[PDB]
């Protein structure tokens, strides 16, 4: 329907997934990063009963499916996958094939190199895109939030990055990247609500337990003295309606699950914490570059949806932070959505049109293609 | 009920509309207070 | 329609909150922002 | 257990500790510098868990446990682990301690003097030792390595020297200290084992990479031609098996990472890299100097032992270094423990019997005393 051919852009993380065309300010499209497969043989008729859900399709029919998700604390592992999602994504409903189209794909500046290779591999050998670009995560987040400077929180499903950029150049020597995520809140979460008397063991569980998390859990800004009131007094509880109509509340586990972003032990992770992670990342700079980043700290990603996320960092680094410092967060509206804007952004940049690795090199290179031209 | 879904879309939209010109003021007036109290200690510091 | 009324009025109502914490942040925001600017040209005059 | 009446000796890091007593040549143990501690909350009965574990025990039970590292760069700031190191080091395995013997502590030459104050204190103090004396790491470095002059390379743990002595006397302007050392290598490591798809993130995985590097990694005598063929074939790589049962397979990275050494600027560091701050040692030195240092360049501290460093540093100093003179590095089984051994034998040797502070002089004096008595 565009025309032009402008690259078309996937933000795929190892939670959800948002799609859309560059130029755009939002994805059009967002699904879950699964391919879901039943575990029941089904008995009705009218009940549909595929082989293999895709996406919006594994969570409609997911209370028999169990819903892999091909990406692997930020790396695609099961490709096969992948190609579902993005033939969904880009031909059903963006309307595009990505054949006449070139195509923006991202990942973390530590995640692992197969990732960009089969990113790369496979919309060129697959989808026979025209061209491919694999994007720093942090640079998208940065050109979604309006900064070149600054210490990028893209906190996603699967790792939380927390890399500083100074003057649009990376300070890899400060580079604090931390095993905890989303993914593990929701985890968490669906153990914290087994002690309250709500088992949610299955994958179906898993996708109401991460609806319940998103609209009901809170990091709070005192942990403790908003537990002792938590635990004291149903003032703090919130209800959700399941699906088969049982309602289930939250109290002290409201935040108790959240509080793993600041106490990751609960997990089993070993981690000073989101907020010492992130002030790991502002100290270890040089003494001039230090100033800047305090004043620029940035959210991207999800779980900066949190109500209280923004200003429980602020708190804690300015807590940690030297005096005279200046210590600001930065949490757009483009919060988790932000890194596919900032892949838009890039993509049709006019600095960028030389970044793109055509299908000619590509073929001509192989897959590794992506180590010498991408970045 | 019948429009009060629209009813209350439509408020919930522009409030949204709204919220949104207000929270980017919020932003660009922090960003200058900020920058603006910097400049503050920067010439209180001189 | 309750349901689409129940989640347009949440989000009506909170929207509506939220611009209101937006308009009243924003206004906040550019009362001290105004406050910074008097107090950084007393201390440019300074 | 032991009944020489001789002093004992220490080297204490950022890593590890080695110790033993004067007059032999050879540490009896080495220990890490760790104290640990769990990290998680015991549910069974039964289950054993310490409240802290010391050294080895630390790193033993490290997969439950955070392991803390008490000296920073070469400075030691928790004090109080230092001394839960040393009691295990010497009243536990040694078999030797303090109360009843004179002890040698080692520090850097530009180490801050708070170090030094410090070591000398909780000798006195908490271990009661008759006597005192800290010394010197490029004093010990030339013993063990039979020479009066030379340039010292100490890379230790967490910091490398770098500093020239003369006919026995200091030559401090021409001293390099450089910020980076096997620690550093480490980290590094783990980032870009992260690249290939094993992330390593938690203390216990510091510790798995940093067995990894001893054991697979190398410089190599010529870092493009090993880095073109690594980068390209499996013919380069080598297996190592990760205690869960995965094997990891390192190609240009077993090399890349400890090429950091010759160039800093792979983490983030600015230097010119080991072999122009060793030239700089050298080179910073009178004329008549000089000559004696390119023959006499002296490898002290660990890093040493990887394969092409011996051979590299010789080719990388006299592709620099003027014609027809002879340029040596003295590269000897002792290692990673020649300070060590310097230390047994400068407590040990006659001339140095007059250098110690005895607990007569530190108890009118105070820690002060060592800026009067050592150096």
């Amino acid at each position: 329907d565009e025309d032009e051919t402008t690259a078309l852009v996937c933000d795929n993380g190892s939670g959800l997934v948002k799609a859309g065309f560059a130029g755009d300010d939002a994805p059009r499209a967002v699904f879950p990063s699964i391919v879901g497969r039943p575990r029941h043989q089904g008995v009705m008729v009218g009940m549909g009963q595929k082989d293999s859900y895709v996406g919006d399709e594994a969570q409609s029919k997911r209370g028999i499916l169990t819903l892999k998700y091909p990406i692997e604390h930020g790396i695609i592992t099961n490709w096969d996958d992948m190609e579902k999602i993005w033939h969904h994504t880009f031909y059903n409903e963006l309307r595009v094939a990505p054949e006449e189209h070139p195509t923006l794909l991202t990942e973390a500046p530590l995640n692992p190199k197969a990732n960009r290779e089969k990113m790369t591999q496979i919309m060129f050998e697959t989808f026979n895109v025209p061209a491919m670009y694999v994007a720093i995560q942090a640079v998208l987040s940065l050109y979604a939030s309006g900064r070149t400077t600054g210490i990028v929180l893209d906190s996603g499903d699967g790792v939380t990055h927390n890399v500083p950029i100074y003057e649009g150049y990376a300070l890899p020597h400060a580079i604090m990247r931390l095993d905890l995520a989303g993914r593990d809140l929701t985890d968490y979460l669906m153990k914290i609500l087994t002690e309250r008397g709500y088992s949610f063991v299955t994958t179906a569980e898993r996708e109401i337990v991460r609806d319940i998390k998103e609209k009901l859990c809170y990091v709070a800004l005192d942990f403790e003295n908003e537990m002792a009131t938590a635990a004291s007094s149903s003032s703090l509880e919130k209800s959700y309606e399941l699906p088969d109509g049982q309602v289930i509340t939250i109290g002290n586990e409201r935040f108790r699950c959240p509080e793993t972003l600041f106490q990751p032990s609960f997990i089993g992770m070993e981690s000073a914490g989101i907020h010492e992670t992130t002030y790991n990342s502002i100290m270890k700079c040089d003494i001039d570059i230090r100033k800047d980043l305090y004043a620029n700290n940035v959210m991207s990603g999800g779980t900066t949806m949190y109500p209280g996320i923004a200003d429980r960092m602020q708190k804690e680094i300015t807590a940690l932070a030297p005096s005279t410092m200046k210590i600001k967060i930065i949490a757009p509206p483009e919060r988790k959505y932000s890194v596919w804007i900032g892949g838009s952004i890039l993509a049709s940049l006019s600095t960028f049109q030389q970044m793109w690795i055509t299908k000619q090199e590509y073929d001509e290179a192989g897959p590794s293609i992506v180590h010498r031209k991408c970045f | 009920l019948k429009l009060d879904k629209e009813n209350a879309l439509d408020r919930a939209e522009q409030a949204e509309a709204d919220k949104k010109a207000a929270e980017d003021r919020s932003k660009q007036l922090e960003d200058e207070l900020v920058s603006l109290q910097k400049k503050l200690k920067g010439t209180e510091d001189e």
